[PDB]
């Protein structure tokens, strides 16, 4: 089915021609536009008072990548490289070896945050919920080198944001 | 004497602001930077404005002209001038003179 | 005491211009569901001061100009004439009480077109000069209706004195008998001042001051914003005359000022509501719509006093 | 809210109010408490110059009534 | 004539004769990033985010086109709930694109106020994206096999509350543009395309319906569940910018009409194909079952193999016919992924549409073609 | 009348902030003088407020501490000064502070 | 008082003016320009901080590189930067301008706009949310507030 948007014939009876003459000479339709913006002057603006007010987000929000731990302090990451193999931007670099106690852990875990496309595929592919994207979105830096995270920066983010990452995962782990 | 003193202030003030606005910036000492085809339609609009302007000069004294005892003569001449000004507009209009399409 | 009088006129004009930028940015914001400047100072009152300081300490931009002397002449002419168009205005008593005050304002506004023309030459840019020619063509075109419309309203006042428009309107605003002229006069002031919907000089993807950035650009901005206020003050005196009580002059100024602010606000109101004309379309508005009607209403307003026995006094 | 636009409007109004208030008060200060004399035509100027001579002082805004007559 | 190099991401090299435009020569490639060559180095899941970033105003309609193409080669079918979510967010996305198209077009020719009214609506629709995917724009949410996750509880009620008021927002936009004589002067009889020229120049979308051609892939070649919704196709009569503007504004009203039916007819079930060799299993079963962990491991390292073949799958994206010619060699990475951006054929016809018009009309013509250079250059 | 009780709200904001000094401090630090319910204060001194009659987006806000980690933040406030536990409540990722 | 104190207050005044009238020239090259437009939209209303929506390059104080910078576009971006009157700052917005992002390994993409122009603030994201960009503009304002142009001149 379809409809015509602009296929109407204007009436030619004297009243309609005079109604159109009044519109042309007296600018009636240009004065409705003024009425529609005078309306908005007396509506409350939609602006929020950032940074004291923030824009609403959801538990799924994808922000700064971070590395997590078990409740015992042990790292969750067991150097499997599934996140590295799925990163579309090839932003993750991992190296690993047997830790001093025989465990399987990374010696390198870098994320080039200027290559990352903040897509969340890594946290989808991780079988142990080690690498996640936290809720932080305010980490702008003044130099390009501060955005090349290594394992210490990512572990620091996890310790720094675990209280909020854990509650976001608890709110959304049943949808995934 | 007031008008002469009024014009002197306005342009002297404007002159002072222009020069300081050119020099006040030149104290940051910034680093050294180290880095038409004639259109006949624009001419025609400029000429047409002139000829209409000269007609307006003849119409300007109308407020004083309506105080005379020969109103029958004055009103005829006043309407004659305005009408002839309309004829000029009608002529340019019908000769595609007011168009902008090449 | 006269030199003090001039400063009591010049300085408040520049402060009115300074805070018109703030009022324009908030009014547009609230019609756009925004807030406008509200951080720099309480309610943005310090925003104009921040912009002024920033502009006047920014790096000069002046590139190679072929007429450096003409580069300095344009802002001086633009700002000197903008302040000069205020001296005959009755508010209610004029600074310079001229017998031909109305003609004086037409004469001075017909010279401000040189600032546009000289700035185009002094920019050494063939595409800036084309922009100036378009801006000049628009301005002089709408000066034709301003003079003919103004001449038609003086045939009911009887003289070129600006103070006699107060007497003429002592019973009734001239807008009631001359609202057709007020409609065209008002839109002419928009086109004359190069304001939306007639600001094709700001067709970013579709100005002659580009060669001015900071400093002199700030002075061109003040001249333009000073003329918007002056034109809207002229409109109020001409079509919305205020009653004058000789023993309470300040009553006139309060009422007169309120009218002149509302008209200035309506310029912002209009800028927020409409798209802009093509260059040819705003020319066809003048030559093929306004000019035919203005000429017809000039004939009518010359003959109307004669046929009703309502010719005004010469003195 | 829209009334937050008013403080900017208030400053404009005061600034635009000063020129017309200042002129009215300066004219009365300079003309003995009266309006400045308007002389648009040469007859009005002739009377103003006649008042300047009649004034005794060289100022035309000082009026002499029925006390200079005998 | 006068040659103007209107540099920048568009570079127009025009040849002006007075105020008229005698020749318009768009120079593009200022946003060419080699997307098609990069996709050949990615698995099929890895190439999905590249499609959010082609027509970056209609992100989730680009994903659907890629997903329909890979699904066609895979020979699978997304589950019914996944198709209603894909048609629900296809129309939310069409509202996003048409707000950006009409209002940016209006802002270019002077009208700056409707941009701010409607970009608050875009801000609320960016929240629907962020509540299903976690990203405001580049969701990467529509995937071969269905969608990544299910709608969170409370979203559909929030979509309903937004949809009640949106017609009133369109009516305010029409109070500023539709009858405004200045707007009609900028658009009426500007950039007229004959129905035969439009077909031969490869036009699609409202570039055809504006000229009176009765064609819409959602109705002639339906995909997902568009055959189960009821809506009307707006048709122009003059082929000009004004009629194309009225088609777009009317399509927003029909999108709200479809959104009303998706919300009522949303069925239960799963949101990705119950085939763990194509769609990854749930994390709960990836951590208990040996098969699931194997299939999770291989779908996120190697990816799913796609049978050899070649498909040209197209949809009625908001800009027009968006399609992909996707060639599979049997491996887990695409062999070739040619992307058919509707704007590429439209912008190629700017020279024809600009003949006999002034310089300021070129701004209105580019706006009526709804050009985004993410898809033109790829 | 509604006109009068609009001015009541304007005055009660002066008292709701603890006087004229508090009213001015919030006006210049935060450019807002609304009064809301105090929901809690964190260990760094940030106070968090709430007003569910405001439209979504402006119904929760934080008045930042004037000193955090040995840095004077009276005029220099940053969005990253919100600790993670309150970050979740302030961005509406949850309803429970 | 001491000369440093007097010249430190003038530094504050000019620093205050420059960060209270940051007029940006936005190079809207790709999707990151949409989020830049959302920072001007009503919800964030960048114009309320003094940051006008869009200034001409010759009136601009900060350049926002928002999108992918391709080799074909690189010389054009440098020319606009060279024509910016000083003081001039550059904000790199998004992964493409930061380091090439998703197209880092492409034959036709500049691997970060900081190979063409100097960058003052890097805003991470793909795209950064309109709030993240705003947080980066407010960080540039804090960076202007810490300038010591007159102190260095005085102590020269
Ligand atoms: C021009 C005409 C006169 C303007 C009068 C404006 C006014 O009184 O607003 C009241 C009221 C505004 O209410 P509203 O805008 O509809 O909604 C606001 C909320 O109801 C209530 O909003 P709220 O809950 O956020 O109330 C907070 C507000 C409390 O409400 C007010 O303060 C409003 C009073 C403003 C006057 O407190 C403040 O913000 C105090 C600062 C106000 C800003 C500074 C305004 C001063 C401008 C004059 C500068 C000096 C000259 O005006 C009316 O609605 C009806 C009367 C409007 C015509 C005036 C007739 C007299
Ligand atoms: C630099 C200036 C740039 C041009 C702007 C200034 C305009 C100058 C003309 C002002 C006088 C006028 O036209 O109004 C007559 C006005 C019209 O007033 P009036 O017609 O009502 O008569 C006044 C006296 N009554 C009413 C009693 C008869 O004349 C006056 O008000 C004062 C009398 C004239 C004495 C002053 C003239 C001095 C000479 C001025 C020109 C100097 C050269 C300037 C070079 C300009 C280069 C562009
Ligand atoms: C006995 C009585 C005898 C005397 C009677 C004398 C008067 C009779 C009535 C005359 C008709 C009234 C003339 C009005 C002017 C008509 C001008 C015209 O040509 O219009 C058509 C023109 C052109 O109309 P058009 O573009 O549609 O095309 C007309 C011609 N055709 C169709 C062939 C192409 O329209 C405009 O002028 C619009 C200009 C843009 C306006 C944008 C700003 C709008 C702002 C609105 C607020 C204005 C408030 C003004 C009040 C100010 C207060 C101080
Ligand atoms: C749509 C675009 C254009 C719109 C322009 C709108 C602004 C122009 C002003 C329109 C409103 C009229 C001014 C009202 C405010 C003036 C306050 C004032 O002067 O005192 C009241 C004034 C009294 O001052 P007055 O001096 O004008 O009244 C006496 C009038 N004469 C001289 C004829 C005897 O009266 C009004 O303004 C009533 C306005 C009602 C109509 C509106
Ligand atoms: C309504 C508009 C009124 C505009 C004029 C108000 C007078 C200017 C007051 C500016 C004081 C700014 C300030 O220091 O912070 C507010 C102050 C804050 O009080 P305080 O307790 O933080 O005082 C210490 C201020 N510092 C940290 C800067 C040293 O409150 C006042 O206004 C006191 C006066
Ligand atoms: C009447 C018209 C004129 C306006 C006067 C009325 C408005 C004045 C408001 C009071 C201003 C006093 C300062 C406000 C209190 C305060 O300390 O706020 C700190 C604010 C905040 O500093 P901030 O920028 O670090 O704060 C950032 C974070 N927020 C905004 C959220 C708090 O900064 C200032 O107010 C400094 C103002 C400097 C004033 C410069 C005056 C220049 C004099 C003219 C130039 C002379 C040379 C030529
Ligand atoms: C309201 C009215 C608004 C209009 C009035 C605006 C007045 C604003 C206050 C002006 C204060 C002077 C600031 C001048 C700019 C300072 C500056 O940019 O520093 C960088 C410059 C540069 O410092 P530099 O020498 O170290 O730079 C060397 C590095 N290169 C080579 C790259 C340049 O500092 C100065 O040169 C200081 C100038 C002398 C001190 C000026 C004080 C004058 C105060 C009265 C005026
Ligand atoms: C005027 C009032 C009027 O004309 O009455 C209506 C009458 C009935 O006509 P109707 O059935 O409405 O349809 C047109 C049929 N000719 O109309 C008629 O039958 C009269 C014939 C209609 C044609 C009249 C054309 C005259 C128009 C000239 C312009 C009039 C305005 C001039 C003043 C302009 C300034 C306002
Ligand atoms: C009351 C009862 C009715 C009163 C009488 C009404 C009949 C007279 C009105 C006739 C209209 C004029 C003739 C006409 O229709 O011309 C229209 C034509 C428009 O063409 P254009 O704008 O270029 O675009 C075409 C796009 N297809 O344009 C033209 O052809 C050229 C028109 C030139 C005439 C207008 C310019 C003169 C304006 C002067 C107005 C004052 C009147 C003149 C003095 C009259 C003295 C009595
Ligand atoms: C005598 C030489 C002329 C200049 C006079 C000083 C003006 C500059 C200071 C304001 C900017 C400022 O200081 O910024 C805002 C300040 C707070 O700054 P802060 O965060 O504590 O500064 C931290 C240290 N920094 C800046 C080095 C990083 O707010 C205030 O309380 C200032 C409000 C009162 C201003 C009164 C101005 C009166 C002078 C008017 C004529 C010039
Ligand atoms: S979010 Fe995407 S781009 Fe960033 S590290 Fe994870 S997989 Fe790579
Ligand atoms: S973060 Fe997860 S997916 Fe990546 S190597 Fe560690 S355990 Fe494997
Ligand atoms: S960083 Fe992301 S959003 Fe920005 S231009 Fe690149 S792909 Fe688009």
């Amino acid at each position: 089915t379809y409809k015509y948007v602009n296929l109407r014939e204007p009436s030619m009876d004297m009243k309609s021609v005079t109604d159109r003459a009044a519109q042309t000479l007296l600018w009636t339709e240009l004065i409705r536009g003024l009425g529609m913006t005078l309306s908005y002057l007396f509506r409350e603006p939609a602006t929020i008072n950032y940074p004291f007010e923030k824009g609403p987000l959801s538990p799924r929000f994808r922000g700064e990548h971070a590395l997590r731990r078990y409740p015992s302090g042990e790292e969750r990451c067991i150097a499997c490289k599934l996140c590295e193999a799925v990163c579309p931007a090839q932003a993750i670099t991992i190296e690993a070896e047997p830790r001093a106690d025989g465990s399987r852990r990374t010696t390198r875990y870098d994320i080039d945050m200027t290559k990352c496309i903040y897509c969340g595929f890594c946290q989808e592919a991780c079988p142990v919920d080690a690498i996640v994207e936290g809720p932080n979105f305010e980490f702008s830096t003044e130099t390009h080198e501060e955005l090349l995270y290594n394992k210490e920066k990512l572990l620091n983010n996890g310790d720094k944001w675990e209280a909020e990452i854990a509650a976001n995962i608890q709110a959304d782990y049943l949808y995934r | 004497m007031n008008l002469m003193l009024a014009l002197l202030t306005n342009f002297t003030l404007a002159t002072l602001l222009v020069i300081i606005a050119f020099w006040l910036p030149q104290l940051n000492v910034y680093s050294e930077k180290t880095s038409l085809p004639f259109s006949m339609k624009f001419f025609l609009v400029a000429i047409t404005f002139l000829l209409f302007d000269l007609e307006i000069a003849l119409l300007l004294p109308l407020p004083w002209a309506s105080q005379t005892a020969n109103l029958n003569t004055m009103l005829t001449m006043a309407l004659f001038l305005i009408i002839l000004l309309a004829v000029s507009l009608a002529y340019e209009w019908t000769q595609k003179g007011l168009e902008w399409t090449e | 005491m006269f030199m003090i009088n001039i400063l009591m006129l010049i300085i408040p004009i520049l402060l009115a211009v300074a805070f018109l930028t703030l009022v324009e940015r908030k009014v547009l914001g609230y019609m756009q569901l925004r807030k406008g400047p509200n951080v720099v100072g309480p309610y943005g009152l310090l925003q104009p001061i921040a912009d002024a300081i920033k502009l006047f300490i920014k790096e000069p931009l002046r590139p190679a100009t072929s007429s450096a002397s003409m580069f300095i002449l344009a802002p001086i002419m633009a700002l000197g004439l903008a302040l000069t168009m205020w001296i005959p205005l009755p508010m209610p008593y004029p600074l310079i009480n001229m017998n031909l005050g109305v003609l004086f304002m037409l004469a001075m506004s017909s010279l401000a077109v040189y600032s546009i023309l000289w700035s185009g030459w002094a920019s050494n840019s063939k595409y800036a000069l084309i922009g100036a020619l378009r801006a000049v063509a628009q301005t002089i075109s709408y000066e034709v209706t301003l003079a003919i419309i103004l001449l038609s309203v003086l045939l009911m006042s009887g003289s070129f004195t600006l103070s006699t428009l107060i007497t003429t309107q002592e019973q009734m605003w001239l807008i009631l008998p001359a609202w057709p002229l007020a409609m065209m006069w008002f839109i002419s002031t928009l086109a004359e001042t190069n304001r939306a919907p007639f600001d094709l000089t700001e067709g970013e993807s579709e100005g002659f001051n580009v060669e001015y950035a900071a400093g002199p650009f700030a002075l061109f901005f003040m001249a333009e914003y000073a003329n918007i206020i002056m034109m809207n003050i002229f409109t109020a005196i001409l079509f919305l005359g205020t009653s004058h009580n000789p023993h309470m002059p300040e009553l006139y100024t309060i009422n007169f000022t309120i009218k002149s602010l509302l008209l200035t606000m309506s310029f912002l109101w209009i800028r927020a509501s409409y798209p802009r004309f093509r260059y040819d379309q705003l020319m066809h508005l003048l030559w093929k719509n306004f000019l035919p009607l203005t000429l017809a209403l000039c004939m009518w307003h010359v003959s109307l006093p004669i046929l009703t026995s309502g010719i005004p006094p010469q003195t | 809210m829209w009334f937050e636009v008013l403080p900017g409007i208030a400053v404009m109004g005061v600034c635009l109010f000063i020129p017309g208030m200042a002129t009215a008060r300066i004219h009365r200060f300079s003309n003995g408490g009266k309006e400045k004399r308007v002389a648009h035509y040469p007859y009005q100027w002739y009377l103003m110059e006649r008042d300047r001579r009649v004034s005794g002082v060289n100022r035309s805004y000082v009026s002499k009534g029925l006390e200079n007559i005998d | 004539n006068l040659t103007l190099n209107f540099g920048p991401v568009l570079r127009l090299v025009m040849e002006l004769s007075g105020e008229m435009v005698r020749k318009c020569d768009p120079h593009i490639g200022l946003l060419h990033r080699g997307t098609e060559k990069l996709i050949e180095y990615k698995t099929y899941l890895q190439a999905l985010p590249y499609f959010d970033r082609l027509d970056y105003v209609s992100m989730m309609c680009n994903e659907q086109a890629y997903s329909l193409a890979v699904e066609k080669l895979l020979n699978i079918r997304p589950p019914p709930r996944a198709q209603w979510i894909r048609v629900l967010f296809g129309e939310i996305t069409r509202l996003l694109n048409h707000i950006m198209a009409v209002t940016t077009h209006a802002l270019d020719i002077g009208a700056m106020t409707p941009f701010f009214w409607m970009f608050e609506e875009r801000e609320k629709m960016f929240e629907f994206y962020e509540r299903v995917s976690g990203a405001r724009m580049h969701a990467a949410y529509v995937r071969p096999g269905g969608v990544h996750q299910d709608l969170p509880l409370g979203l559909m009620d929030d979509i309903y509350e937004f949809s009640k008021n949106f017609s009133l927002r369109i009516d305010e936009l029409e109070e500023m543009l539709t009858n405004n004589r200045i707007w009609r002067n900028r658009t009426v009889d500007i950039g007229i395309v004959t129905a035969e020229d439009a077909l031969n120049y490869g036009f699609s979308g409202v570039m055809l319906r504006g000229s009176g051609i009765q064609w819409d892939l959602r109705k002639t070649q339906p995909y997902d569940v568009y055959d189960q919704v009821e809506f009307d196709v707006p048709i122009g009569s003059r082929g000009d910018c004004y009629d194309r503007y009225l088609c777009r504004v009317e399509e927003m009203r029909q999108s709200i009409r479809i959104i009303s039916q998706c919300l009522n007819k949303m069925p239960p079930g799963e949101i990705k194909v119950d085939d763990a060799k194509v769609s990854p299993p749930k994390r709960a079963e990836m951590k208990t079952s040996m098969e699931s962990l194997i299939h999770h491991f291989k779908l996120y390292t190697e990816g799913y193999q796609v049978p050899p073949g070649a498909t040209y799958t197209a949809i009625e994206a908001p800009k027009g016919e968006f399609g992909v010619y996707l060639v599979s060699d049997g491996s887990s990475r695409p062999y070739r992924c040619k992307i058919k951006a509707p704007g590429f054929a439209h912008l190629a016809g700017l020279d024809k549409m600009s003949k006999g018009h002034m310089l300021a009309d070129v701004v209105a013509i580019i706006g009526t073609q709804d050009i985004v250079f993410g898809e033109v250059d790829r | 009348m509604e006109l009068l009780q609009v001015l009541k709200r304007g005055l009660q904001q002066v008292s709701g902030h603890g006087g004229l000094r508090g009213y001015l401090r919030v006006l210049f630090r935060a450019n807002d003088v609304r009064v809301g319910t105090l929901v809690g204060e964190d260990k760094y001194g940030n106070k968090y407020y709430e007003d569910n009659k405001q439209f979504f987006g402006r119904h929760r806000w934080v008045i930042y501490t004037t000193e955090m980690n040995g840095k004077n933040t009276f005029w220099d406030v940053d969005g990253s000064m919100v600790p993670p536990e309150w970050h979740r409540w302030l961005h509406c990722m949850t309803d429970d502070p | 008082s001491r000369g440093e104190y007097v010249v430190a207050k003038l530094d504050d005044l000019i620093n205050w003016a420059r960060r209270s009238s940051l007029w940006p020239m936005t190079f809207g090259l790709a999707c990151c320009a949409v989020e830049m437009m959302h920072m001007a939209a009503p919800r964030y209303d960048m114009d309320r901080f003094g940051v006008v929506f869009r200034a001409s390059p010759r009136q601009s104080d900060v350049m926002i590189v928002a999108g992918t910078l391709t080799n074909k576009m690189a010389p054009a971006l440098r020319k606009v930067y060279d024509q910016m009157p000083e003081p001039r700052y550059v904000v790199s917005m998004g992964s493409c301008a930061n380091g090439g992002g998703y197209y880092h390994y492409s034959y036709s993409v500049v691997r970060g706009c900081d190979r063409i122009v100097p960058v003052d603030i890097y805003v991470p994201g793909c795209p950064p949310t309109a709030e993240a960009l705003l947080y980066g503009i407010l960080q540039l304002q804090k960076k202007i507030k810490r300038e010591k142009r007159l102190r260095i001149w005085y102590r020269r």
